[PDB]
């Protein structure tokens, strides 16, 4: 009876090619006598294709392979919150089992055609230069782009955290529950950041799916899809999460891997030929929900990695084709001192401003295009060029807006104190003072307008519009504050 | 004699930038060649790895 | 009464062995093969099917015969563990080459090990003074983390890393581990002598510093593997006697390289460039090893050589995210002579946090880079057209920035016989008021030149007022 | 029908011979074919062993009986090999008659370890002002010779094998440098043309040539250098200084490739197989000086490298830069203009040679690295300024670069070139027209060589210059410029 059972014919680099097992379904999961799991991948004739999620040195030809008669699944539900998982979801943090509401299948398909309502609800990172001008929404997709170290990580962390606005608060359609997911990274980087979630008070509602640098690689690849399902869970339940994937980059290198080994004919650098449908299905994924569906939504922040800023390499042009617009960090702008290191003239969010609040959508009127206009200017500055009343007014301003959307890490600001900062710079109230004082313009401008004007900010906070006369009471606060 | 002065630096001035300008298409020239060579090898590569099966 | 089978094929260093009955080698055992000279030992790298097992071997396979007698040694490769190594120097396989008899320790553990897990993992964030400018102000390593030092050829790598051993070693009190990875026999020799001339190693006392040797004289199986038997012994002092473990390795590219040598022979389709497809998996198995835990701590320094210069080539690539710490040299500046040839705006560091240096150093160290930058997005202007084409803002911080940079170069002791300078070691402190003050424009009115290859900011001034007669 | 220490071919192509049968051969063991051309058992399988040929694939056929020699690829060495030519397998070729051998190494052999080796103090004096001055070589050292094509990399080894003219006449044993020349993808033609020069200047009978010319079997192309260090190494082996040039590694690792691809290992970089590094490494470390219980013997290389367009960030060149202990760089730029010796200052460095360059040199040539690596960049910013203080500098520069030009098979003692260096560093040239500086230098040894032979004497003896012996050339020097 070689049906339910298999055994191994030969072993070598987390593959395992294996006789038998003729009952066995393509994608499922088969425990071997030693302990370590797999998944079979190639139902060829003669034989099976079997990759390992552990180490292969206990591995022995002859070896028995048991059928699971499950296609890889994952425990789901709020259980989860606050803990740090592996690929398959078993625990890693040491803290016991996990509680769990259901399981849900790895590889899920997206909400079809029917089941979605257009993007309406933003997701406040509280990052100036994000928020006002690539917005994001609640079902939307937005790829964080850049080489290493640009701050691709602190861009999805900043957002994780500013959450606390809101997650600590009795309304549940508020709230965002965040997911994030380490795919290749050093155990030490993961620790690290659990560390910082911990110390904001932000593990509580986010869950941490990891599948570090020394896994085999079928973990590596499967952890995404496995985290996705994990905030399913909140889409699918009226709720709202995020999800980090980072980084896609490595998880198409482990896809790769998988694949070579298994000896299916690779297609351009290696990949398989369809190593676009790997990230296109995951991200569709991440969505809103129709009503009918109970309005939930999965957001969705992928992570890529360039190298020497080649945007134009292959899997980077995939993923740019499947979101729904980009975050662009540069490295040379990292140390021009602007940061996040925002490339605002390569930097989209396609659900525009149907997800922004309408009271920064109203200070940002045209601020992404006028600072396109700024750096059309400041190009024809070089040429050692004076300039008259209409372009050097505009390159002073764009300069002082350019300064305004740097931001300190950790450090999310609230809509409420986003708007003023921004309509400050918009409407000429900042066009005369010193660059290197455009800083401390900030906190003191903030500060001011807490004790003195907290009426003007709770008005903003709660109507998140802005109606004539708070235009009128916010233009004269700020000249009021220009002259101290 | 200020003009004089002054088109007399400017031609040394582009004398110079033409100078080096030609001197870094040299150099460029010649990243270009070994970036199209490696550009028809490793082409070359995925097409004889992917016919190896 | 053991388990023997036969030879049945080779192919450089990969013997694949035939084994009679029912019980075959676990994959990654030693076997083992008599030679008039001594033994042969062979690594199960795989299972074939039909009894047969595909082995990577460690030493030159000349010679053998097709049908010849292996042995099984029921278990990994072995290597002498604790403090019974100190001042030895070993082989991949864990054999003393120093002619200095038997390494008598107590235990003999294997050199594949699982890494650490997630609650194992012991997070920090103490900065490791170098008394090197260009790290402690820009790129500061960090206490028990990992560092790499990236690099073409003879860009100053190994001089980089004989400075770190020379600054912090000899005072550190905990034990240091040197693994050597397909580099130059002489350069190992050299060190040896150095580590007795210095006092870290005593023939006839107390050692603090074991060695460990696979240099690129040796076959890629010790290659490939002579970096976990240097672990292996550091793993000990870390886990075991709870030390701060200092773990030198020069250098890991060649444990890639060494890898991708025998990828093709073991049967796999190359992956992109020709690499091995478990380029990333093997990393991760070594580079995951070299951590600190809640047992002990591993400060590791590693030697990364980037091929044909290419920053972006797989190899280096990979190794990125596995670093807390990345100093990037570069030939372009290294031709300038500007040594320590540090790219001072592609090096990283975890550290520089205005939390971890405080505010001051922050903000001097972000100045410093901003400054170097304008300069940087200005050479092909200053190439082409020269210094007259720009604004007399951008004359002022260019004219800043080549000081900076001049200032940023330093005689490293070990470097003596090629500045003919003595060494200096500046304190991190001394180097931050430094940059700090010429940031403040109050040296301006000095030359670039009294700024290259000295210490801190005294020197300059020193220099500048010699080089007025 | 013997199928133990005899095989029949199944089938041939591609530079390999599959062979059937040879069931006790070794791994890398010597074979030989009915036609009588040899090969190397490469691979050994289940029912089958592949061949490498070290000859053509016409002269192997299907059917044909094989041979086993039970020995791994090897070759004739010792001091009887001192005067001939021989192809990579050992084979005379200067038509002389049958090799003197003392015994056979094996063409692969490992290289000393850690232990029995010595940093680096004898000196491999080049005769070539430039090298010695700026870029010192050690017995026992790696030092790489690259740059563009026709830029002079072969007379720079040339002009040191042809300089130990001075030593290996005498009767001092330690002193003596016997020469190894690996021709390794070059014209017949050059080679021969190249021996005839060894003759002439009477330096064949120390030096040994072993040639794998352009139109021979990639293999034999492949081992050349390998068996050339055998041969070099008997020399360190038993006490002796053997110098080895490898011209060129660039188109050996070509040989190398051509193999690899034909054998179906994956092209990595530029089509080279992985362990392209392999191949010169290995070869590299077999260079070393020997320590004290060792015999104390030297193997020193010269490997040479072929740049295109003065490249020298390509796969290859940085391979060797990354084995070798330094290079001397010599770019096609000053090659052309005339400046030969064409070293580039700032991009050439020794790595150890310094230890062990002669004293003598060491004084007078006082910073003149640093120097003059300096010069060349101040040089390119002066075309805004006809500055005084960096302008005499510039004559300075100009000096020492019109100083440092030398003739081919014209190598110089150390005693020449001391003082020489002496009266540039010190300035006592700048006062002498540009286009003299050539007529100064043999009227200058002329002036020392008829009176003042007494200092040029002692330098040679000591390999130091006392107090009183700095003060005696800085006298001699000054009266000279004035007549
Ligand atoms: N707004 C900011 N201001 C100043 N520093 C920042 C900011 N954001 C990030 N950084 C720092 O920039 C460095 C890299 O940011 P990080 O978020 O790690 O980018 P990354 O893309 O994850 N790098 P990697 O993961 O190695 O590819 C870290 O030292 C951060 O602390
Ligand atoms: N700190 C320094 N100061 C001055 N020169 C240096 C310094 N470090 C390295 N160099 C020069 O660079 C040469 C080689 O440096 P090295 O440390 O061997 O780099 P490497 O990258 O390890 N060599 P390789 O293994 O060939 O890539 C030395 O011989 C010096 O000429
Ligand atoms: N110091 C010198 N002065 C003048 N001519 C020289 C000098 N050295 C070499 N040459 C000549 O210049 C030509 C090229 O130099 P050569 O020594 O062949 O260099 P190479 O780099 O080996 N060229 P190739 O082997 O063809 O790539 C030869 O004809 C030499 O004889
Ligand atoms: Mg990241
Ligand atoms: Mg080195
Ligand atoms: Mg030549």
């Amino acid at each position: 009876n070689l049906n339910e059972t298999g055994r191994v014919l030969a072993v070598g680099d987390g593959i395992a090619r294996v006789f038998g097992l003729n009952n066995i379904q393509a994608e499922e999961l088969v425990e071997f006598s030693s302990g370590v799991k797999g998944m079979a991948l190639n139902l060829e004739p003669g034989q099976v294709g079997i990759v390992l999620f552990g180490s292969d040195r206990l591995v022995k030809e002859g070896e028995l392979v048991k059928r699971t008669g499950n296609i890889v699944d994952v425990p789901v539900g709020p259980g989860l919150l606050g803990r740090v998982v592996d690929a398959l979801g078993n625990p890693i943090d040491g803290k016991g089992p996990i509680d769990a509401a259901g399981r849900s299948r790895a590889q899920v398909k997206a909400p079809g055609i029917l089941p979605r309502r257009s993007v309406h609800e933003p997701v406040q990172t509280g990052l100036k230069a994000v928020d006002a001008l690539v917005p994001i929404g609640r079902g939307q997709r937005e790829l964080i782009i850049g080489d290493r170290q640009t701050g691709k990580t602190a861009v999805a962390l900043d957002t994780i955290l500013n959450q606390k606005r809101w997650n600590n608060g009795s309304d549940e359609s508020k709230k965002l529950y965040c997911v994030y997911v380490a795919v290749g990274q050093k155990r030490s980087t993961v620790a690290q950041l659990v560390q910082t979630l911990e110390q904001h008070d932000a593990m509580k509602y986010s869950i941490i799916v990891a599948a570090t640098a020394s896994e085999a690689a079928p973990l590596q690849y499967l952890a995404p899809f496995t985290a996705a399902s994990i905030g399913e869970w909140f889409r699918d339940n009226g709720k709202h999460a995020l999800i980090v994937y980072d980084d896609l980059s490595k998880q198409a290198v482990a896809y790769r891997q998988l694949s070579l080994l298994l000896r299916r004919p690779p297609g351009r650098e290696a990949y398989p030929g369809d190593v676009f449908y790997l990230h296109s299905r995951l991200l569709e994924r991440a969505a809103k929900l129709s009503e009918k569906e109970g309005s939930g939504s999965l957001t969705a922040l992928p992570v890529i990695e360039t190298q020497g800023g080649d945007v134009s390499a292959y899997i980077p042009t995939n993923v740019i084709s499947i979101t729904d617009g980009q975050i662009f960090l540069e490295a040379e702008l990292f140390y021009k001192g602007i940061r996040p290191a925002i490339n605002v003239g390569l930097s989209v969010s396609r659900v525009g401003s149907a997800a922004q609040v309408k009271a920064l959508k109203q200070v940002a009127g045209s601020l992404k295009l006028f600072l396109a206009q700024y750096r059309e200017v400041a190009a024809f500055a070089q040429f050692g060029s004076d300039l008259d009343a209409s372009t050097k007014q505009t390159l002073v301003r764009g300069e002082r807006l350019t300064q305004l959307l740097k931001q300190n890490q950790y450090s999310p600001l609230a809509t409420e104190e986003q708007v003023p900062l921004i309509y400050a710079g918009v409407n000429g109230h900042l066009d005369g003072i010193e660059l290197s004082r455009i800083g401390e313009f900030e906190s003191s401008f903030l500060s001011y307008l807490k004790s003195n004007h907290n009426e003007l900010l709770t008005e903003i906070r709660e109507k998140g519009e802005l109606s004539k006369e708070l235009l009128a009471s916010l233009k004269s606060a700020t000249e009021s504050f220009v002259a101290t | 004699q200020g003009y004089a002065a002054e088109i007399s630096a400017r031609r040394n001035a582009m004398d110079n930038a033409s100078k080096n300008a030609g001197d870094m298409i040299n150099r460029y020239s010649i990243l270009y060649n070994r970036t199209r060579q490696a550009v028809i090898t490793n082409e070359l590569v995925d097409t004889i790895t992917g016919a190896s099966s | 009464t053991p388990i023997t089978g036969k030879v049945t094929a080779v192919i450089g260093a990969i013997v694949d062995v035939h084994f009679e009955q029912s019980e075959l080698p676990a994959i990654l055992n030693a076997l083992e093969i008599k030679t008039p000279q001594g033994k042969l030992v062979l690594e199960v790298a795989q299972h074939l099917g039909e009894n047969t097992v595909r082995t990577i071997a460690m030493d030159g396979t000349e010679g053998l015969v097709r049908g010849e007698k292996v042995l099984d040694t029921g278990g990994p490769i072995s290597v002498p563990v604790g403090r019974e190594t100190l001042g030895r120097i070993i082989n991949v396989i864990g054999e003393p080459i120093d002619e200095r008899g038997p390494i008598k320790s107590k235990l003999r553990k294997p050199i594949h090990a699982d890494p650490p897990s997630f609650a194992e993992q012991s997070t920090s964030a103490e900065i490791l003074e170098t008394g090197i400018k260009v790290v402690d102000l820009l790129a500061p390593y960090a206490r028990g983390g990992k560092i790499g030092l990236f690099g073409g050829a003879g860009v100053g790598k190994t001089v980089f890393i004989q400075e770190l051993i020379n600054n912090i070693a000899k005072a550190h009190g905990g034990f240091s581990v040197f693994t050597g990875v397909g580099e130059r026999t002489r350069e190992g020799n050299d060190l040896y002598r150095e580590m007795k001339e210095t006092g870290v190693i005593n023939l006839e006392g107390e050692s603090k510093v074991a060695l460990v040797f696979g240099q690129m004289n040796e076959p890629p199986g010790a290659r490939a593997r002579v970096a976990l038997t240097g672990l292996t012994i550091a793993e000990y002092f870390r886990d075991e006697e709870g030390q701060d473990v200092l773990l030198f390795i020069d250098n890991i590219f060649r444990f890639t390289q060494a890898g991708s040598e025998v990828s093709a022979l073991l049967g796999r389709i190359p992956s992109a460039v020709g690499y091995q497809p478990t380029l990333a998996t093997d990393m991760g198995l070594l580079q995951e090893r070299i951590t600190t835990t809640k047992k002990g701590s591993v400060t590791s320094v590693q030697a990364v050589y980037v091929p044909a210069d290419d920053l972006t080539d797989p190899a280096p690539a990979t190794t990125f995210a596995h670093l807390d710490a990345t100093t990037v040299l570069s030939r372009g500046i290294s031709e300038l002579g500007i040594y320590p040839a540090v790219d001072p705006l592609d090096s990283k560091s975890r550290l520089l946090d205005a939390a971890v240096v405080g505010q001051e150093h922050y903000d001097v160290a972000s100045k410093v880079q901003e400054t170097l930058q304008t300069y940087k997005s200005l050479q092909d202007i200053i190439a082409i057209l020269g210094m007259d084409e720009l604004s007399e803002q951008d004359k002022l911080t260019v004219e800043r920035a080549r000081k900076i940079q001049r200032f940023l170069s330093q005689p490293f002791a070990v470097a003596e016989v090629f500045t003919g300078i003595p060494g200096k070691l500046v304190r991190l402190k001394d180097t931050v008021a430094s940059f700090k003050a010429v940031l403040e424009g109050k040296y301006d009115n000095i030359p670039e030149h009294a700024f290259y290859m000295v210490g801190g900011i005294e020197d300059v001034v020193a220099k500048a007022e010699k080089l007025a007669a």
